This record gives structure tokens, sequence and C-alpha cells, in this order.
């Protein structure tokens, strides 16, 4: 398409869905949050405190559930997971998010 | 679908003084958020539901000035998206 470096929007993908019990591991289509945010740092030092950046990131999110194959007797196999209805461009909240670098292509199963 | 800036030298107009310009790097760098895997899971001492991988438009080199008076400006010269908790 038209963007080059595309702004912060849900883009759909597959990931890894498993259960610590159930013998296969499987994927599910969903949406995630990937784009382009704007950053810059201060010129200014006496660095007043410093000014923190933003991460393109899950704005209204939405669940769906599964039923994992192969779960024995016993073990829920009904495994939910978040989908992406709207992203924003925001910052980190460290409480919550994982608040890191790339790790390449983690997505995936085994 | 909306376009984002490069990540490049821009030019502060607050700082810059006619045949003395100072650089910033301002500009937009790829980042993605998707929930935590099972795997980092099991090693959070709290669980954190989603993790998020970004860069960010900061300053390859550059050199601390001092300008208009006193201030003590950090006057950029190359751009690249990079670690961003620096
Ligand atoms: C801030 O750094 C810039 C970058 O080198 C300095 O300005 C350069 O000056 C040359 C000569 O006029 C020109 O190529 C551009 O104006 C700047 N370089 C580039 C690559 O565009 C500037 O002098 C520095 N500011 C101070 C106070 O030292
Ligand atoms: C990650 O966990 C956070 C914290 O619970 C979730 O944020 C809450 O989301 C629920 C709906 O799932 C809302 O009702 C709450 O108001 C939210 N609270 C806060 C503090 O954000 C978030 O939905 C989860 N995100 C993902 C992708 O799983
Ligand atoms: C997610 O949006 C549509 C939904 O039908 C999907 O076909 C498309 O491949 C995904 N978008 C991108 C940019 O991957
Ligand atoms: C991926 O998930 C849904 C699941 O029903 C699928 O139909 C569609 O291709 C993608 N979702 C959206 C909102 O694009």
């Amino acid at each position: 398409k038209e963007p080059l470096r595309p702004r912060c929007r849900p883009i759909n993908a597959t990931l890894a869905v498993e259960k610590e019990g159930c013998p296969v591991c499987i994927t599910v289509n969903t949406t995630i949050c990937a784009g382009y945010c704007p950053t810059m740092t201060r010129v200014l030092q006496g660095v007043l405190p410093a000014l923190p950046q933003v991460v393109c990131n899950y704005r209204d999110v939405r669940f769906e559930s599964i039923r994992l194959p192969g779960c024995p007797r016993g073990v829920n196999p009904v495994v939910s997971y978040a989908v992406a209805l709207s992203c924003q461009c925001a910052l980190c909240r460290r409480s919550t998010t994982d608040c890191g670098g790339p790790k390449d292509h983690p997505l995936t199963c085994d | 679908t909306q376009d984002c800036p490069e990540c490049t030298l821009q030019e502060n107009p607050f700082f810059s003084q006619p045949g003395a310009p100072i650089l910033q790097c301002m500009g937009c760098c790829f980042s993605r958020a998707y929930p935590t895997p099972l795997r980092s899971k099991k090693t959070m001492l709290v669980q954190k539901n989603v993790t998020s991988e970004s860069t960010c438009c900061v300053a390859k080199s550059y050199n601390r000035v001092t300008v208009m008076g006193g201030f003590k400006v950090e006057n950029h010269t190359a751009c690249h998206c990079s670690t961003c908790y620096y």
C-alpha cells in the first residue's frame, strides 16, 4: 500500500496458543498492534525529568476463546486470547507491559 | 491508512541561531505489541500480559555544545532507530 512507514494500527497475524498440559500447540488468527510511531529525544541537557518515549500499543481489546485439542480428561482446554480492535501510540506502562526491544519473531509454537 | 515521518535530522528552532543551527533527531520508528507468550510468563515474578518490542528515533552521534548564553545543548549529527529504554 501507499504508506512507507505505517502509523500504529492493528495487523492480523497468527499466534501460538497452548496450555501447559495438552499435547499440541495451535495457532489462531488475531490482530496485534504494529506500526511506526513518532518519538524524539530532547537536545537541552540539565535533563529535567527525561522525556519518556512511546511504543505502538493496544487500545481497545477483545478476547476470543478456543478449545485446545488433545487435552486429557480433567484439564480445562478452553484458552482465551486477546484481539486488537484499536491500536494507539502511547507510552509503555511498565506495570502491565513488558517494555523491551525486538526479539525476532516470538509468535510461534515449538 | 497512515504514514509516519522518517527518523531524520530536523532543525530545532528555539536553539538555532542563524549560521549556528542545532539539529534534533525526530522521526518515526517501528514498534509492536502482542500478548506475552507462555514461555515468557514462566520467567516473570510479576506476570506481564503484554510484550512490547520497540526501537526509537535517537542520536547515533552528537556533540554537546553551548548556546544562547548558557544553554548546554547536545547537537545531533546522525540519527537511527535504536534501543528505546537506554
Ligand atoms: C550543530 O551540528 C551541525 C551539523 O554539523 C553544524 O552545522 C553544520 O554546518 C555545515 C556548514 O554550515 C552545514 O553542512 C550544516 O549547516 C550542518 N551540517 C549538516 C550535515 O547539515 C552546527 O554548526 C552545529 N552547531 C554548533 C553550535 O556547533
Ligand atoms: C492486559 O492486562 C490488563 C490489566 O488487566 C488489561 O487491562 C484491563 O483490560 C480489561 C479488559 O480485559 C478492562 O476492563 C480494564 O479496564 C483494563 N485495566 C487496565 C488497568 O488496563 C488488558 O486488557 C490486557 N491486555 C491484553 C492484550 O491482554
Ligand atoms: C488484517 O486485516 C485483514 C482482515 O480481513 C486481513 O485480511 C489482512 O491480511 C490483515 N492486515 C494486514 C496489514 O496484514
Ligand atoms: C483474524 O481473526 C478473525 C477471527 O474471526 C478472522 O475472521 C479475521 O480474518 C481476522 N480478524 C479481523 C478483525 O480482521
